[PDB]
RNA sequence: UUGUUAAAACAAAUAAAAUAAAGUAUGAAUUAAUAUCAAAAUUUUAAUAAAAAUUAAAAAA
RNA sequence: AUAUAUUUAAUUUUUAUAAUUAAUAAUAAUUAAUAUAAGUACGCAAGGAUUGAUUAUUGAAAAAAGAAAGAAGAAUAUAAUUUA
């Protein structure tokens, strides 16, 4: 790792930067409420999942 | 009348951790002082010659150099002055050869700072807090003088030079950019040597030689 | 400050009775030459001057008779002894903390502060060091994050053995004045700091590696130019200098981050002396786990930090009382919040 | 910055163990929060490589891979063992979607529960071989499942050397030659 | 909750004060409402025929030890 | 991991076999003089994509 | 802790630190036993 | 402006640390206690013994 | 090596040797059996009035080696309860607050009826430093 | 002339992510949340995203002379349990004025109360469509 | 209503701590929890015989396995307990190696008071210390049985859990002693 | 042909710059060395 | 961001995120007066002067 | 609208530990307006003071000693969350 040494980052802790005060993905829970998630006309995944979720919630 | 908070698992007599003691005010100052005998320290130094054992014994005797006696001090200095020679370099312990820049430079092990701390502790013990031990015992005077001559203290460049054809300047050189900060300009034995020469000049002002009358030809 | 030439230090400018050295005993008259021949032809050797005698006598009488009226004039003699905390001379060593996490708090006025919590695991005064015994050249090394023996390198475990202090992970040196010492092995409780206190912190920001000149300096990196060449302001003659080389300091692409960053004068928000936590309303750039170092701010706005109007520090270092037990004491009981402050 | 895989469909009464991942889709990256991305031609190519690799791993119980493919393969094998321990119909549908061979899907779902009933995590095992690939001078790693001889269709097999032919069954230790597949 | 190791009186008071936020929670609810109750944690209780908060509270020390160490439920002690 | 290292490994193997055949012991063998001097040479031209000649 | 050697500094057999004055309040240590010749070489 | 470089400028590269650590450097090796082969610590063999226990 | 760099590189060991020679005179006293710390003459002339008729105070502080050794060895006393409990003030209160309102004058707009003990606006603005006699805040 | 950007100083490069285990950081978060609850800056909440999403809420921002009241519909809740993080996404419409606020819990000068933990996804969808139509109309009138 | 909401919050805040119990002496062994599973039942009988209480009074809580750590740390409650303590050996420069990795708490009847609990804890601690010393000196009594056949080698007396906190002010309103007594009487009636 | 190595000492180099009073070069004599005192008053 | 149309769509273009384009072996060609080439500033001699002189001191990859 | 030399930006990989020495005055010419300073001197009236503190940018400035062919992660941010 001497040729890459001047460019690549170097760390002793192994690259562990985890803040237990910030908001995590499991705490956010579901991103479909975000505007991008339900108006992302460019992702079949986003469109299909948000449609399925809204239909399931309305049915329930 | 108190009871402990947990059970103490049994242990053999040889595997105990005796020999040290915490300071008086433990809940505020947890300094650890050694109470081992100088004979034990010398036996460890002479039986286990590993560098870690050497530095541990040196630190123990440097912490115990305060309340010991003249005979124990002479014994300690005679046991310490064994691996040193006058022909070779005095206090050189160069182990690592770093050639990061153009020409290489040598980094020693912990034995050099161990010896430096020992000399400093001896200076503090025989100069500042007990200024009469040298004038009282001329044997300890000559012993510490011969030890300080055997380890080349007044030329710390020979501590860091590896080949006599290219002497080192690790101690006498220093630049404000940040090079040679901890290693340059070490006041190792200057104060002790000044105290000794002042003791030898005390005769001219005292009109009668105390040290020179106590010592032998 | 007010300029005061040394030549203006004559007795006609002194606010108190000017006292000449005069050997062992202070006198009110210049030292008369013992050799009479040394007397200069116009030098008027004064042995008794009724003016100065009366002035000094009345001054001493008033000082000894009305202590309440002349209390401020008592600093002319019996100065504060050495060892007590001084407002302009006593600086104390800081501590070594670990950036724990981030949260947000709110003051009573309604302002939101995005704070970061640092953790001070085991602060212990490890070493003292002075170079050749000069003035103001002494400092105290404090160690932190006690570790086992199998962790550190051999050459640093050797130093910790030589010191006798329990082997710490990190060790930072603070330059202090000799009257602020603390014995080797002294535990430093976090209550050493106060909540309404300004602190200067030093850490290492995160590492981004080699980054472009745009990302390094933002908009500043795109345009970099400096010309110290002479140029004609008026068309009278012809003469200039060619900028041959590139001047040092040219903003280019290179290493970004991973440097020693120091914030100066951030106020403390809250202190938890059960888990050894300190909260600062400033969001830092460093990662989680960077050993920050906290030190006391000297002065701000021409005003010293430690004074009677703001408060007295825990000089030299805070020592808890005996009957206090942090184990029995709860977490909610160990909370010290700073007085309110508005910044908008 | 946001992962659409968090948008949950057909939610169960109980929250999933991961609750944020696929968990087969790994979102390869270089920060420690993600998996090491082995060099490919596109993220789709990377996913296809991972799919074929985990399929072959499930098929032949071992895989020798070079470069950063070994940690990715190990974590994906761990996720597959987690799916097998779950044993739900949706989990099986997802594994059949992600894998190339439904026969290997069935083999995994049949053999892995009995195999890893008595284990919590770190089911696979990666061993860095001292021998590097000749064409690239890249390190190689042997990734295999740990519980081979306690309960599995493979048992008492020798992996120190390959068979006489690559279409013959693998070597079998003489101690357990009586077992049948 | 991320207690870890041993449940403390702080976590006890947390659960007590959060019990107010749910008005519909009855002692007969499904075991999934409890905290740290994952799929693998609750399926073992279903195997042992534990469908109720009352039952999972009446669970014995040896039984929860078996559920944690032999079955593989991580936070069964917290549950 | 160097082609030169592989070639000199082959050379060391052959030299050890020859020394054994001559009658020298195996444990006390040491390289005394290893050198290389330029030898033969070949020149190869080749066409590339869209018709460019390259020399090697 | 396969890589971790008890008492040695960073798992190095030639840097024995056990049964010395290394004050360590919270962490334990192992008593001393003289290493063999085949262990060091 | 490019010109032929004297032999001294061709030997300046070996003074830097980049050339020394790349080409000319020895290995720390020992004998695999199960294979009796030279082995670097950290990289193991394919054999069943070397995978279960690390030699 | 610049001119100043070479000058300092060749003079710094000489400066240290000169300081050692200076401390040798101090060690002369402890050598004769009478260990005596260095004495410094306390200067009573440190409060001056400048040319522009304003007060200047010089600060001279001394270091005691015995007190240094005492602070090195003996632990400091227990910190004061009020000192560690009462937080430090954030804003520095002015030397003279302008209240602008006093209940003593019957007509508050009467400028001649306000008591003299209340500080003025001129003091409120100019008094940013302590008075001539008192030096510390 | 020359300067250095990186520092290999041991005290700066050493990390404590391995020793972060002895600090009960989650317990500190819960203690801060409980202190806020006992002071009254926030009130504990236990709802899920789909349950709270679509429930009317009233928020009073205290302000002399008149505290400003605002009745809106909860569009998104960032946290399911009480914490110092919190976060709520409300949408309120005045007379010909729509607005989307992100209310953080724990502000003493801000008292927000959801009128019912139960929510109507139909009304949520209605409010979402109204907000999206207003946003699109604003963008179209701008550009 | 906000008033009644703060009232029910104050009620649940001043409510007595349910499901909380103080342990007498936390026992610890070096074997694994999966091995202690099969012997945990006889531990109750042997502890009853050690405490000289009627059979069936000792209750063992959930078995815990202190998480093994390559980098030891003392402050964690999941840390493996050490055979030595600072109060035991102040003048020792380090601690003795790990003694316990599988732990279990021991409870008496709920009617017994804290003085009886701490007395029984001290008795158990002393008896186990004597038993371990006799084991070391040698290589019938319940202590010797627990030490030999069950592999128990650690006992701890846990400090009182002070993480609990009194509610001096709920919802921004101070708690009066009359209201606290009313809530306490209500909870006592509900328990009755 | 004489040759001075390019790898010379430097002020940033840790080895540092030497003292000619301490050096032992060929062209540096130390036997015939006398000490003179020079007062610069005026 | 701009422009066109209508009461959102299209086309342009860059600056943030994301994707790729090796640390492996194979290996040319432009160029080549040259001292182990003169870091810089000042002054000057027949046109950039890297030609000369005076200060000054410019490490290696 | 050609790969060059000088000059610059970096790097030479945990170094327990900054700088009494190159940045030879100053990061603004040690500021500095501002509500409150003042419905007030000065002005017949109209109108109109000098002025420095809390509101701001004011800490001005370089972290050079230890054994080196994996990913500085055994990688899904836990220094092994039980593990056959
Ligand atoms: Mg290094
Ligand atoms: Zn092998």
């Amino acid at each position: 790792s001497f040729k890459r040494l001047p460019f690549g980052r170097r760390s002793t802790s192994g690259g562990v930067n985890f803040n237990k005060g910030l908001l995590t993905d499991r705490e956010r829970g579901d991103p479909f409420t975000e505007p991008h998630a339900y108006r992302n006309k460019k992702s079949i995944a986003a469109i299909s999942k948000v449609a399925k979720k809204q239909d399931i919630l309305l049915r329930e | 009348s108190r009871f402990p908070s947990q059970t103490m698992s049994p242990c053999s007599h040889e595997e105990e951790m005796r020999g040290y003691v915490v300071s008086r005010d433990y809940p505020l100052i947890d300094r650890l002082h050694c109470t081992r005998s100088i004979e034990e320290l010398v036996a460890q130094f002479e039986d286990r010659p590993q560098i870690e054992s050497r530095v541990a014994a040196l630190a123990d005797m440097a912490s115990t150099v305060s309340f010991r006696s003249d005979e124990e001090l002479l014994r300690m200095f005679t046991a310490i002055s064994a691996p040193f020679s006058v022909d070779g370099r005095g206090l050189n312990f160069l182990t690592v050869k770093v050639s990061k820049f153009g020409r290489p430079y040598y980094v020693p092990n912990s034995l050099l700072p161990a010896y430096v701390n020992l000399v400093d502790a001896t200076t503090i013990a025989l100069v500042r807090e007990q200024p009469w031990r040298l004038s009282a015992s001329p044997a300890l005077f000559i012993q510490v003088l011969q030890f300080m001559a055997l380890i080349k203290v007044f030329e710390p460049n020979k501590w860091f030079t590896f080949s006599d054809h290219a002497p080192s300047n690790r101690a006498d050189y220093r630049h404000a950019i940040g090079v040679n900060h901890s290693t340059a300009f070490w006041g190792t034995g200057e104060e002790l040597y000044d105290f000794m020469v002042e003791l030898l000049r005390v005769e001219d002002d005292g009109r009668i030689p105390t040290m020179l009358d106590l010592c032998t030809r | 400050p007010s300029l005061m030439r040394e030549k203006d230090r004559d007795m006609y400018h002194c606010y108190y009775p000017y006292l000449f050295d005069h050997g062992d005993k202070m006198s009110l008259y210049p030292k008369i030459p013992e050799n009479p021949r040394e007397w200069q032809p116009e030098q008027l050797q004064t042995t008794y001057d009724a003016i100065r005698e009366d002035k000094y006598d009345a001054f001493i009488r008033l000082r000894e008779k009305f202590p309440e009226l002349y209390q401020d004039t008592r600093a002319w003699d019996n100065p504060p002894p050495f060892g007590e905390f001084n407002m302009f001379y006593s600086v104390r060593f800081g501590m070594v903390g670990v950036k724990a996490f981030t949260c947000k708090d709110y003051d009573e006025l309604g302002n939101q502060f995005d704070c970061t919590a640092f953790w001070f695991p085991d602060n212990q005064v490890v070493k003292h060091s002075t170079r050749n015994g000069e003035v103001g050249t002494d400092k105290v090394y404090v160690g932190a994050m006690n570790v086992p023996v199998e962790f550190h390198k051999p050459h640093v475990a050797a130093f910790y053995k030589a010191a006798g202090v329990p082997v710490k992970h990190v060790c930072a040196g603070f330059p202090i004045t000799p009257d602020a010492y603390a014995p080797v092995g002294t535990k430093l409780d976090v209550r050493h700091f106060k909540p309404g206190q300004e602190v200067t912190i030093t850490f290492q920001n995160t590492d981004y590696g080699f980054r472009g000149v745009m990302f390094r300096h933002g908009f500043d990196g795109g345009y970099v130019w400096l010309g110290d060449s002479r140029w004609q302001r008026r068309p009278g003659a012809m003469g200039t200098e060619g900028q041959k080389r590139i001047y040092p300091g040219h903003r280019m692409a290179g290493q970004t981050g991973a440097a020693a960053e120091t914030y100066q004068g951030v106020p403390v928000w809250r202190i938890d002396y059960k888990n050894s936590l300190i909260y600062l309303p400033t969001l830092l750039d460093a990662d989680v786990g960077t050993y920050v170092r906290f030190s006391d701010t000297i002065n701000t706005k021409g005003l010293t930090l430690w004074n009677e109007h703001r408060g007295l520090p825990a000089f030299p270092t805070f020592i808890p009382p005996e009957d206090e037990d942090l184990s029995k004491l709860a977490t909610d009981e160990c909370q010290l919040k700073s007085p309110p402050l508005y910044m908008y | 910055k946001a992962r659409y895989a968090g948008i949950d469909d057909n939610p169960t009464i109980t929250y999933k163990p991961w609750d944020t991942t696929e968990p087969l889709m790994a979102d390869y990256g270089w920060t420690r929060g993600k998996l090491p991305k082995f060099r490919a031609r596109s993220p789709f190519h990377r996913q296809q490589i991972a799919r074929r690799m985990v399929t072959e791993m499930i098929r032949k119980d071992y895989c020798i891979v070079g470069g950063a493919r070994a940690p990715a393969l190990r974590i994906l094998a761990d996720h597959v063992v987690e799916l097998a321990k779950a044993g739900d119909t949706d989990s099986r549908q997802q594994l059949a979607y992600f894998l190339h061979d439904p026969l290997m899907v069935d083999k995994a779902f049949d053999e892995y529960p009995r195999r890893f009933k008595d284990m919590n995590a770190k089911y696979a095992m990666m061993t860095r071989l001292k021998s590097r690939r000749r064409t690239d001078a890249v390190a190689m790693y042997f990734v295999e499942y740990k519980n081979r001889d306690m309960s599995d269709n493979h048992k008492g097999e020798d992996y120190s050397a390959g068979p006489e032919r690559f279409f013959l069954p693998p070597r079998i230790v003489e101690t357990e030659k009586g077992i049948q597949r | 909750i991320a207690t870890g190791g041993r449940v403390t009186n702080e976590d006890r008071r947390w659960w007590l004060v959060h019990l107010e936020c749910a008005p519909d929670i009855t002692p007969g609810t499904f075991i999934a409402w409890l905290d740290c109750c994952g799929t693998h944690t609750c399926k073992k209780l279903i195997e042992r025929n534990i469908w109720t908060i009352e039952q999972v509270a009446a669970l014995d020390s040896d039984q929860v030890d078996e559920l944690k160490y032999r079955e593989g439920c991580l936070k069964m002690d917290v549950v | 991991l160097r082609k030169g290292h592989q070639i000199v490994f082959r050379a060391l193997e052959m030299a050890q076999q020859g020394a054994e055949a001559k009658g020298l012991d195996k444990e006390h063998l040491r390289v005394a003089h290893i050198s290389c001097y330029p030898g033969p040479t070949d020149k190869q031209i080749d066409i590339r994509s869209k018709g460019y000649y390259a020399w090697k | 802790a396969r890589n971790l050697a008890p008492g040695f500094s960073r798992g190095a057999l030639k840097h024995d630190w056990r049964a010395l004055g290394v004050y360590t309040p919270d962490h334990p240590q192992v008593p001393y036993h003289p290493l063999q010749t085949w262990m060091l070489g | 402006p490019k010109r032929k470089k004297n032999p001294m400028q061709l030997r300046r590269k070996v003074y830097g640390l980049h050339f020394k650590e790349k080409y000319l450097k020895m290995e720390e090796w020992y004998y695999c206690p199960l294979c009796a082969e030279p082995k670097k610590p950290g990289e193991w063999c394919r054999r069943e013994d070397c995978r279960q226990i690390k030699p | 090596d610049s001119f100043k760099e070479h000058y300092h590189r060749v003079h710094l060991p000489r400066r240290l040797a000169l300081q050692r020679y200076a401390r040798q005179q101090s060690l002369r006293n402890a050598a004769k059996g009478n260990v005596k710390a260095e004495e410094v003459p306390y200067k009573y002339n440190r409060w001056w009035v400048n040319e522009e008729h304003e007060f200047v105070h010089q600060y001279a502080f001394v270091e005691d080696p015995e007190v240094t050794k005492a602070k090195r060895e003996t632990l400091p006393p227990v910190t004061r309860e009020n000192i560690w409990k009462e937080p430090q003030q954030t804003f520095f209160l002015p030397f003279a607050p302008y209240v602008r309102v006093v209940d003593y004058p019957k007509d508050p707009d009467a400028k001649f009826l306000k008591p003299v003990n209340i500080p003025r606006w001129k003091d409120y603005m100019q008094r940013t430093k302590p008075v001539i006699p008192r030096t510390w805040y | 002339g020359y300067t250095r950007e990186r520092t290999n100083r041991h005290f700066f490069v050493a990390r404590a992510n391995a020793f972060f285990s002895r600090l009960p950081i989650a317990r500190v978060q819960r203690s801060l949340a409980m202190e806020a609850v006992r002071e009254g800056r926030m009130r504990p909440w236990k709802y899920t995203k789909e349950q709270i999403l679509g429930a009317p809420v009233t928020c009073n921002f205290e302000y002399n002379p008149r505290p400003v009241r605002l009745i809106g519909t909860v569009m998104d809740a960032h946290t399911e349990e009480t914490s110092i993080k919190g976060g709520l996404k409300v949408y309120a419409r005045n007379e010909e004025t729509n607005m989307m606020l992100w209310i953080p819990p724990g502000n003493p000068k801000l008292r927000h109360e959801v009128t019912s933990t139960k929510g109507s996804f139909q009304h949520y969808l209605d409010e979402r469509d109204k907000w999206d139509e207003a946003w699109i109309t604003g963008r179209a009138r701008m550009k | 209503s906000p008033g009644t909401r703060r009232r029910v919050l104050q009620e649940y805040a001043l409510s007595p701590l349910f499901g909380a119990r103080v342990p007498c002496c936390v026992v610890g062994t070096l074997r694994t929890a999966k091995e202690i599973i099969v012997l945990k039942r006889d531990i109750q009988s042997l502890l009853c015989e050690l405490m000289e209480l009627p059979q069936g009074s000792v209750t063992l809580g959930p078995l815990q396995q202190l998480r093994e750590m390559m980098l030891y740390r003392h402050g964690t409650p999941l840390s493996p307990r050490l055979g030595d303590e600072r109060q035991l050996n102040m003048d020792a420069y380090a601690r003795r190696p790990i003694a316990a990795r599988t732990m279990m708490d021991v409870f008496l009847a709920e009617d017994m008071s804290l003085d009886e609990i701490v007395n029984f804890g001290r008795l158990s601690l002393g008896k186990l210390q004597i038993a371990l010393n006799n084991l070391r000196k040698e290589n019938v009594e319940p202590a010797q049985l627990l030490v030999d056949r069950m592999g128990i080698s650690y006992c701890e007396i846990p400090s009182l859990d002070e993480s609990d906190y009194v509610f001096a002010e709920v919802g921004g309103v101070a708690v009066t002693d009359e209201e606290a007594e009313r809530v306490a009487q209500r909870w006592a009636e509900r328990c009755e | 042909a004489p040759f001075k190595s390019v790898l010379r000492r430097h002020k940033h180099h840790p080895e540092g710059l030497p003292l000619y009073n301490d050096m032992s070069k060929q062209w540096l004599c130390r036997e015939g060395e006398r000490w003179w005192l020079l007062d610069a008053r005026g």
